[PDB]
């Protein structure tokens, strides 16, 4: 909050400009990995309620009911392993839309196959 | 040691900004790390120096910082396109490629 | 008034070893849960400390250098420790710092002091006997404060000279142990800040005669000197220092 | 927008264009408690004076002195400062201070002064060239002074040389006037040097007598044990304000905190090295330093082409410390919150969006 | 900008001087641009008897702007006391002449 | 003049070690691109093109 | 060796641990590169005589 620094820093031109500028383009750089990475299908796919696959079980691998975050015993375990100016930005997608995805991901691959990353 | 990936991205992040905040503390040749300090002890003649030997170690620390974080970007951003492409070739269909 | 004590037996001075004593806080600040590493005069881990004892005939009040720091670690038991002699030139062409602890309470003084060759307090089984100067010509700083005060108690004080400043960190420990210093952690608070600004480069310790010639009571101290080097504080949730690391002591410290 | 972003013409978008700042409103400074206070009431206001030739030299130090007491008292004549300012004795520190009181003559107060030559300046109290501090003198015809003559104040009239600065001489030699010689035996030309005062209550302006204390400074390399006052205002908690406890200085806002500091310790770090704890130095209390609510200012816009409609995003800032909303990013002014799900067309975080059809998030 | 001052005073006459002339007579400011010009003019601005036509502002409340010039005649309050225009105990002019 | 010595020998290995970082991203780069020619030419047959 | 411009550079702060750092990342990262490029078999097969 010193008001003669700031006059002095004022000499030094558009540095700090550049400097937000690239955190700026970071910080949406980071959004874009986000929608690039998970958000590969634009139908949001659901598992039938009879998880009748053949002998096949995916239930650590589907999300739980009974938690209130809708997350698999998987990643509820990752979630769990992973512990001035200055501001922090939120992510564009919550870890509750990330996990919706991942979801529609895997109903869709156990559901319908290949079939639904070329085409319905 | 599972997730040791996600930890060290967390790590370097949390000690890059650990290390800016701190290097706040440091006078970069001044008589004091503190704007306060200079402003009450000394004349605006010579508290100009000190204030601008301040900006200058400051600004240096926050353009090092920006520098390696446009790197780090840049290495996660190659890691992003790495899992989108898994994403596309692994999950959404069978891939012929090795390993 | 000053007396010859003449019935000393000639003993070589003995040395043990510091373990992890003689750490104090560097500062005022809290700090909780966090782990601090600072550039300080500390005392070094596992350091060679000079042990003197004071029983019956042992009376160990000899003057040794201050260098940059005093670590005072005393086994007591009667309380027959109870000051410190501080200066350069121990007479009245400089000015000397006297630290008394009598039956009342506990006195600093800096003034130009003419110190007796042997000085000491004395109890009669009652406090009757006062031998440890002859003059007070000019005082500069005053100060009366509170009271300080099998070997039952451990008494730890730190004494530093820095920018004229003169800190007493200090430490009360309740020990069992007979005759070594025991094996542990204590982190030594700060107790007084002296505006003294004298320089000091020598120091000797003050004891009490028992009267009933004269008897030495059973007391142990041990001296250690202050080193500039590195500790690694360890600052638990209630912001006392519970552990240190040593950075110069061996590679895995480090 | 268009100032931040040099165009007439903004696209549709999200753009940073400010930071939001929670001024301070109020300045707190907390010091101690003033006690210990220097000895001035015995000085000043003592019950007998000294002579000059004996000045009394009072060593003030390890004290907080009030010297505005001394400069608002309306009974000294004289208040003459040669190294110092008046206005200025309560905001500097010195190692020690030097008080030489003692009784002269009303015409011979002006004597006290560096560069003055004069009996009293030459034979009984001189002061440097580079003299600092303050001369300050009163009229004392009231007490000192009776109807037969008070004879008490001494002062040396001969010596063969000058006096030094700071020196005092309270022999008794005979001085010899002439060159013959003198064992002590008083003759034609052999005087005593400490002749007395003629003080009465008849005399005039210029003979009665004057109590003068003159305060000298060092700067050595001692510490500064002698201060002016601190003047601790009252504390305001729950509020963005300037605190200043002790020489520590910033800007936050003071609340209660749950932290149990033991007895010696003052300031509170994490460990980022940020004072976020402190403790009052009037009442011993402990106070959380939360850093004031500063944010970036975002303008959430459509293009220009299309509307002129915007909205401002706080970010990281509560709604009730700046068509309000709340969300997890921050603030959002002028735009309609709705409960339809929609693609995302300005993004604003944390699962909000922003679009026109108004604004609506 | 034209005045006379003291022998010793001329160092004063200089961006970034502590002072007392630079303080409450005469201010330059830290960005100034031009040239300081002294000579020595005892031939003419002095008297034997004592030429006391050159005044000096000896007592004011605040620090001047640069090139700020005060001929105010108004009476100085020193002390707690106020003056009301008149002197006396801590009430002084705040010009006084040269010797 | 330590001073001086000091920032002109700061901001040149400042300089080193930031073209140091491209470089070895760039080299990391390529040694990725060799772990998948390794994984995919030598340790099985790829039907990519070039 | 000079301690006093060591003494000058402990002004600038945590510059010299952050290259250090940053080259000693650099240094691992070539091994890593090399153990993912060629150590992508656990077996030492041998050809027949
Ligand atoms: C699929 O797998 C899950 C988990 O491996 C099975 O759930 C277990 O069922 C047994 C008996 O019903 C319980 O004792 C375990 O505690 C269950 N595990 C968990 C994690 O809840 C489930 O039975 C399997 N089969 C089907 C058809 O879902
Ligand atoms: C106790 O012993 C010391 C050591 O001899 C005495 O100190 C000396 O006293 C003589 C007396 O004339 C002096 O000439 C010496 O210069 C002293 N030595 C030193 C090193 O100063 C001391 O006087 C003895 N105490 C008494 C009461 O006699
Ligand atoms: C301590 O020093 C003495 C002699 O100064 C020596 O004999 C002794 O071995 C030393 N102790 C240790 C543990 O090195
Ligand atoms: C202890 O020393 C102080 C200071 O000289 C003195 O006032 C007090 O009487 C002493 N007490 C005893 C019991 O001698
Ligand atoms: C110190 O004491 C001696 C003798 O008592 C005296 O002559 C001298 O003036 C004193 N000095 C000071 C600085 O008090
Ligand atoms: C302090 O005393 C020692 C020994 O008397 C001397 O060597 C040193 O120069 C002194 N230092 C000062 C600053 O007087
Ligand atoms: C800290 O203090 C609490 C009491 O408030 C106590 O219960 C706890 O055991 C203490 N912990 C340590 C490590 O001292
Ligand atoms: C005498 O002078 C002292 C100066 O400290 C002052 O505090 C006190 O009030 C004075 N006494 C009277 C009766 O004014
Ligand atoms: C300081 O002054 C305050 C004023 O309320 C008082 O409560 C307190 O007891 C005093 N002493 C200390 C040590 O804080």
């Amino acid at each position: 909050d010193s008001t003669e620094c700031s006059n002095l820093l004022l000499q030094y031109g558009s540095f700090c400009t550049q400097l937000n500028r690239a955190l700026t383009g970071i910080a949406v750089e980071q959004d874009k990995n986000t929608q690039e990475v998970f958000a590969q299908v634009k139908q949001i796919y659901k598992t039938p309620p009879i998880k009748d696959f053949g002998g096949f079980n995916f239930s650590q691998i589907l999300p739980d009911p009974s938690k209130p975050s809708k997350r698999s015993p998987i990643e509820d375990l990752l979630f769990n392993k992973v512990t001035n100016g200055l501001t922090v930005l939120p992510p564009l997608l919550t870890d509750e839309m990330i996990a919706q995805y991942t979801s529609a991901l895997l109903a869709g691959t156990i559901t319908s196959g290949w079939t639904f990353g070329a085409g319905p | 040691s599972a997730l040791g990936k996600l930890q060290d991205v967390v790590n370097q992040n949390a000690q890059a900004l650990n290390t800016l905040v701190k290097q706040l503390s440091s006078n970069f040749g001044a008589i004091s790390s503190v704007l306060n300090d200079i402003l009450s002890r000394l004349d605006p003649p010579e508290a100009e120096v000190q204030i601008d030997r301040l900006i200058t170690g400051r600004l240096q620390s926050l353009q090092t910082y920006v520098t390696q974080q446009l790197i780090r970007a840049a290495e996660i951003r190659a890691s992003a396109n790495l899992a989108a492409t898994k994403m596309s070739e692994c999950v959404l269909g069978q891939s012929k490629r090795v390993d | 008034q000053c007396v010859n004590l003449t019935t000393r037996t000639q003993l070589p001075p003995a040395y043990t070893n510091s373990f992890t004593r003689g750490v104090y806080y560097p500062d005022k600040v809290f700090r909780s849960s966090v782990l601090h590493s600072t550039q300080d005069l500390f005392l070094p881990f596992f350091s060679n400390v000079t042990w003197f004892h004071a029983i019956h005939k042992r009376f160990d009040n000899p003057v040794l250098p201050f260098n940059d720091g005093v670590y005072f670690a005393s086994t007591e038991k009667s309380n027959i420790i109870r000051g410190w002699i501080f200066g350069t030139t121990l007479d009245s062409k400089t000015q000397s710092l006297l630290i008394v602890n009598n039956a009342t309470n506990v006195v600093i003084k800096v003034c130009e002091f003419q110190f007796c060759n042997d000085p000491f307090l004395g109890v009669y089984y009652m406090e009757s006997e006062f031998r440890v100067y002859s003059s007070a010509n000019n005082c500069t700083f005053e100060y009366v404060s509170q009271p300080f005060l099998n070997f039952k108690n451990l008494r730890e004080f730190v004494f530093k000279n820095i920018d004229g400043y003169f800190k007493i960190y200090s430490k009360h420990t309740p020990i069992n142990l007979v005759r070594d210093l025991p094996q542990g952690f204590s982190a030594l608070e700060p107790l007084v800040d002296l505006p003294i600004g004298i320089n000091i480069t020598r120091f000797q310790t003050l004891l009490a005669l028992h009267r009933s010639g004269w008897t030495a009571g059973a007391a142990a101290y041990y001296v250690g000197y202050l080193q500039p080097r590195t500790f690694l504080l360890k600052y638990n949730e209630n912001g006392t220092i519970t552990d240190a690391v040593d950075c110069a002591l061996d590679p895995l410290s480090e | 927008t268009k100032c931040t972003l040099k165009s007439f013409t903004v696209e549709k978008g999200i753009y940073q264009t400010s930071n939001f700042r929670v001024q301070p409103t109020e300045s707190i400074v907390r010091f101690p408690n003033i006690t210990n206070l220097c000895p001035f009431g015995e000085v000043f206001n003592a019950t007998r004076f000294a002579s000059v030739y004996a000045w009394n030299r009072k060593r003030i130090s390890n004290c907080v002195a009030d010297y505005s007491v001394l400069y608002n008292s309306a009974s000294f004549s004289t208040f003459k400062c040669y190294g110092v300012s008046p206005t200025k004795l309560n905001d500097l520190c010195f190692t020690n201070v030097y008080a030489d009181s003692f009784v002269i003559r009303g015409d011979e107060v002006r004597q006290i002064a560096p560069g003055q030559t004069g009996k009293i300046a030459d034979y009984n109290y001189k002061l440097p060239d580079d003299f600092t501090g303050c001369v300050i003198a009163w009229n004392s015809n009231n007490l000192d002074s009776k109807v037969g003559g008070n004879y008490n104040y001494l002062y040396r009239l001969f010596r063969k040389s000058n006096l030094k600065p700071f020196e005092r001489d309270i022999s008794t030699e005979i001085y010899q006037a002439g060159s013959t010689p003198c064992n002590g035996v008083e003759g034609f030309n052999c005087y005593f040097p400490l002749q007395s005062y003629g003080f009465q209550p008849t005399n005039g302006v210029g003979y009665q007598p004057y109590r003068v204390v003159v305060l000298s400074f060092e700067l050595l390399h001692a510490p500064a044990t002698v201060c002016g006052p601190k003047k601790s205002t009252n504390l305001v908690k729950n509020k963005c304000v300037n605190f200043n406890f002790n020489g520590l200085t910033g800007t936050g806002v003071l609340t209660e905190s749950n932290k149990k500091f033991l007895p010696f310790q003052q300031f509170g770090r994490d460990i980022a090295d940020t004072t976020d704890a402190v403790r009052d130095p009037q009442t011993l209390e402990i106070l959380d330093i939360t850093p004031c609510s500063f944010g970036g200012v975002s303008v959430i816009t459509p293009g220009t082409n299309t509307s002129n409609q915007v909205a401002v995003l706080y970010q990281g800032v509560n709604c009730t410390e700046v068509n309000v909303f709340q969300t997890r990013a921050g603030c959002l002014i002028g735009a309609e919150h709705v409960n339809n799900s929609y693609e995302c067309d300005i993004p604003i975080g944390a699962g909000i969006c922003a679009s026109y059809q108004s604004i609506i998030a």
